């Protein structure tokens, strides 16, 4: 939906919204390791939180990561100890071989910092094992994927992948914008959509029945790729717990936006205790086993739902035996 | 002068975007593809064309959700050869584990419209060729009801009754409203490897006037 | 290749009684409702895979009545193939399959667009008025994994329609039968099908179904000869007048057909 | 195990009297009914169990005639005495590869458990072994007239747990029906049979299941329950010569001419039986 689009559009112009810049998004991370200029290893930095039910990782941002299927995909900078390490769980060490080795290789695409690191790489608590890392010059304050020159080389890089084909993006309807031959992924279960699978997609055409005109993969929907990052990381944010804009009813999750939500956020009670912007687009979807459908959707004003719950209580209607009664009962007393 | 008018409606209808394809979505309005699918279905030859014009929505918009058992994949080219010449079974076996696959779907549920149209000379047709006289030929099958199939809104479970209009567009639903629908597909150029257009749609006076879709311009 | 000469439509009446004609896969196992009239609905493609296992059952892989697409109701013997420039091939596997001769189908590789559409065609189903599902309990004696093992014992659930008449509509198209060899050998095996389809479709949770009345309307012209939708209108069905209260049975309605145009015939196979 | 060659259709009449045919697991304990229209209803799933508990009760556990749903076992154990018999290890959730076909497990399952040979089951759990349909089915019953259920109250002069409150009284309620009448349907299916091998000899013990299976269920719920009639139609070829809804019609209730007011014994009703059409043989004695 093309309002994903401008609302990231817009918001993003805000510094302070907490839009994640383009080409970066909003990862898990629970450690850090801290070398020496002359690349050596010594110091470690753990910043998992304890969430009072467990000690669980931290909200970090971070250049975005690939959609990884059965194919090696090294990620640029920040990644899991089997890429970086070298070791790992599955057994299986020549496949941690060869990620390595890709991890190392994609890194040479002149600074100091990451000249250290590619030199502490001639070697490269258990805890660590299977989480992710980062990487931080001793005594150096942010990380080393945070300076400029990092940036330019990601940015160089996103130059090198995006050429080839061009056409017209459907959302927009510019002509000659390269498409997107994938499309990033959108969290699940906990902290997104509940019940779906770790990572979904509404758009995917991974078998033969869905295919039409001789097209295939996501190329039958053409989309400018920027476009594509653009909404995917619209909804990932609107899904954040954190902010106060998502609710569960029923099997649907719920997820509205305008300008101000404290009203629209009082429906919470509208379910588990009955009683210039654009305003309150409202957008109910629920999961299918990998892949997300949409169950309804709304951009009317007011957020009432008098339709059946005005109905439903006018249904109840009866006069009071004491003068002190309630004259609005929930749930909850009815069912007892 | 020349051109005609249409009316069809009926009780369900799916034009799915392009974009929601797994899931199926529907269109708000049929758009100008399927108009043209509708009238080939009763008079169609290689020697001329179709033109649309316009398309009026007579009723307001509704929404309704459905879901089906379907198949995984298509079936392949067999060598006949072959396969007779050592008896071997051949078949899709729809039941059997990933082959099944379960898709929603969402549709609209009650619909009413109005084609206005006219024709145009293929380059390969005949010198004899009239356009005057395929569109008498048309009248005559529409007002016999007479078709070379039954028309579809979309989809082929949903046929869709028709009728030939002699008079003035009725009024409708948002007749003093204006109302933006964003982009929309307008055809696909089968020239160019069955490559797709777009075009703004926006709907005022429940009327809608896309532009032409032979126009060069157009396909840049 | 011969084909059959003149436009067709019919319609079907069938009825269930204390079963669940279709089930819904998105609520639990209700039976399908249309919300706008409390009516019932029953999906096509219900209809097609019954008269698919219909003609599979009855002719037993005859030369050319094979059937392509199956459900795990397969059986081994002896096949046999009648001989037939991809059309060679095409031709070939639509001179020996009848579903594929009769509904047509999507092959993994073409030629830019090319359909293989087949000349007939049916919609939904929807009931007469309005129905009213029920909710029933059981109970069962065992439970399955050991984990759950803490004696034994387990709940389920169940819905029924108390009854209920249903009525379709389809069509036929002769020039793309022109296309495809349908012929009229088929066309009374096709009769045939739709008579006698829920006598073998008996399982736990249809429990009776039967149909009841088949009206058939014949063209003259290769082409129609008169509007369809108009033609529809000359069935109608009504409760009969001693009726009251909830329908129950199948002498609670009337039904009567009309006088139909010139142009076509009206038959009644039931 | 030789199948049968023909199709069949029978009907079933029974009484029930001061009792409670099948109880509601959720309306408190009351007697199912249609609530539109009064009238009385009893699951199917209830009387399979009682042929199942007939059969097991007559035959004793003898070889090839187990019941597989029995009181409180669990299935899983039993599925994997299939894999143990013919000697291949099972997987989670999937079926052996056909080098050594599943259908040596379905085979040796069907061989020896007579309800599942008779009803099918559904065995796709964890350790997967198939499923079945099962060549004999039956659908809901109905009483001809609409019922009054009617509650009692009764004491009790003991208490259980400590109820410390009051060694002080009890109260509690029960439902019973004075009176009914119920009509059943079921048919078989040839073809089904052939893949299960469902023979005669199951056929002859299946009548005598039906006609004896209330002997043996008293309770202090049921009150006095018993069996009136049984019809049976047999078809002359592989495939019936006639639809089914007309064979059923050829059999009438009614109330007895003298008899008035609601009814209360089997000698209020009568009992018809019409002409049968040429391809099919209506045999009654049973």
């Amino acid at each position: 939906l093309q309002a994903l689009h401008g609302y990231y559009q817009r918001m993003s112009a805000d510094p302070d919204a907490g839009m994640p810049p383009y080409g970066t998004s909003m990862e898990n991370i629970s450690f850090a390791l801290v070398l020496d200029a002359k690349g050596t290893l010594r110091g470690i930095e753990d910043l998992r939180e304890q969430e009072g039910k467990k000690l669980r990782p931290r909200k970090m941002l971070v250049p975005i990561a690939e959609k990884k299927g059965n194919g090696i995909k090294p990620n640029f900078l920040w990644e899991n100890t089997s890429y970086i390490l070298g070791v790992d769980a599955k057994g299986k060490q020549e496949r941690t071989d060869k990620c390595h080795a890709a991890f190392i290789a994609h890194i040479k695409a002149a600074d100091q910092d990451l000249a250290a690191v590619l030199q502490f790489l001639e070697h490269g608590s258990e805890e660590v094992i299977g989480s992710n890392i980062v990487f931080r010059i001793e005594g150096e304050p942010g990380f080393v994927h945070e300076r400029p020159a990092a940036r330019q080389a990601w940015a160089n890089c996103l130059n090198r992948r995006e050429q080839g084909l061009c056409g017209q993006c459907l959302i927009t309807g510019e002509r000659q914008k390269p498409i997107a031959q994938l499309h990033p992924s959108i969290k699940g279960g906990r902290d997104g959509v509940r019940g779906a699978q770790a990572v979904a997609s509404i758009v995917s055409f991974n078998n033969t029945a869905f295919e039409s005109y001789g097209k295939e993969q996501s190329i039958n929907a053409p989309v400018s790729q920027e476009a594509a990052f653009s909404y995917v990381t619209a909804l990932n944010y609107l899904l954040n717990p954190s902010n106060r804009q998502k609710v569960t009813i029923a099997d649907a999750t719920v997820v509205f936006w305008a300008e101000r939500s404290s009203p629209a956020e009082d429906i919470f009670a509208g379910m588990f205790d009955p009683p210039e912007s654009v305003r309150f687009h409202v957008l109910g979807l629920s999961p299918n086993a990998a892949r997300l459908s949409v169950r309804f959707w709304e951009v009317d004003t007011v957020g009432h739902m008098l339709d059946k719950v005005g109905r439903h209580y006018r249904e109840l209607e009866i006069i009071p035996q004491f003068n002190n009664e309630q004259e609005f009962p929930s749930l909850s007393t009815l069912l007892r | 002068t020349y051109g005609i008018r249409l009316r069809v409606w009926g009780d369900y209808a799916c034009f799915t975007r392009p974009e929601m394809k797994v899931e199926r979505v529907s269109y708000d309005v049929m758009p100008p593809s399927a108009a043209r699918g509708i009238l080939e279905a009763i008079h169609w030859k290689p020697a001329i064309r179709w033109i649309v014009d316009r398309i009026h929505v007579l009723r307001p918009i509704v929404f309704d959700n459905v879901r089906r058992n379907e198949v995984s994949s298509k079936i392949p080219k067999p060598n006949p050869a072959t396969a007779m010449r050592d008896r071997k079974p051949l078949y899709f076996l729809v039941d059997d584990g990933s082959n099944r696959q379960q898709r929603a779907a969402t549709l609209l549920r009650n619909v009413d419209y109005v084609i206005e149209a006219h024709f145009e000379l293929t380059d390969k047709a005949g010198a004899e060729d009239n356009a005057g006289k395929h569109l008498d030929i048309f009248r005559r099958r529409a007002r016999a009801g007479q078709s070379f199939q039954q028309p579809c809104l979309g989809c082929r479970e949903f046929p869709a009754s028709f009728e030939l209009l002699e008079g003035d567009v009725p009024l409708s639903c948002y007749a003093g409203e204006k109302r933006d629908l964003g982009y929309m597909l307008l055809d696909i150029d089968f020239e160019r490897d069955m490559t797709p257009l777009f075009f703004k749609a926006v709907m005022e006076d429940d009327v809608i006037t896309p532009p032409s879709r032979t126009s060069p311009e157009v396909r840049a | 290749m011969t084909a059959i000469a003149n436009r067709y439509e019919f319609v079907l009446l069938f009825d269930v009684e204390n079963g669940n004609p279709n089930g819904d896969p998105d609520a639990g196992n209700m039976p399908r409702i249309d919300p706008e009239t409390g009516h019932g609905l029953v999906t096509d493609v219900c209809l097609k895979r019954k008269i698919r296992n219909h003609v599979a059952l009855t002719k037993e892989g005859a030369e050319r009545f094979n059937i392509y697409i199956q459900e795990k109701a397969i059986l081994n013997e002896t096949h046999e193939r009648a001989y037939t420039d991809a059309k060679r091939v095409t031709d070939w596997m639509c001179t020996n399959f009848y579903d594929i001769r009769t509904f047509g189908a999507v092959m993994t590789t073409e030629v830019n667009c090319g359909q293989v559409r087949g000349p007939v065609q049916m919609a939904f189903a929807r009931s007469v008025e309005p129905v009213v599902p029920q909710e029933v309990s059981i109970t069962r004696m065992a439970v399955t994994t050991k984990a759950e093992a803490e004696d034994n014992r387990t709940m389920g659930r169940k819905h029924i329609v108390p009854y209920g008449l249903y009525v379709a509509h389809g069509f036929i198209s002769a020039p793309l039968a022109e296309k495809t060899g349908f012929s009229d050998e088929d066309l009374t095996l096709f009769w045939d099908a739709l008579v006698n389809m829920f006598e073998h479709d008996r399982s736990a949770a249809r429990g009776l179904m039967s149909s009841r009345k088949l009206i058939v309307f014949k063209h003259q012209n290769r082409l129609g000869n008169a509007p369809a939708h108009k033609l529809f209108d000359l069935v109608k069905v009504s409760r009969a007048e001693g009726s009251s209260g909830p329908a129950r049975s199948f002498a609670d309605y009337a039904v009567t057909v009309g006088q139909a145009p010139e142009g076509v015939e009206v038959k009644e196979m039931l």
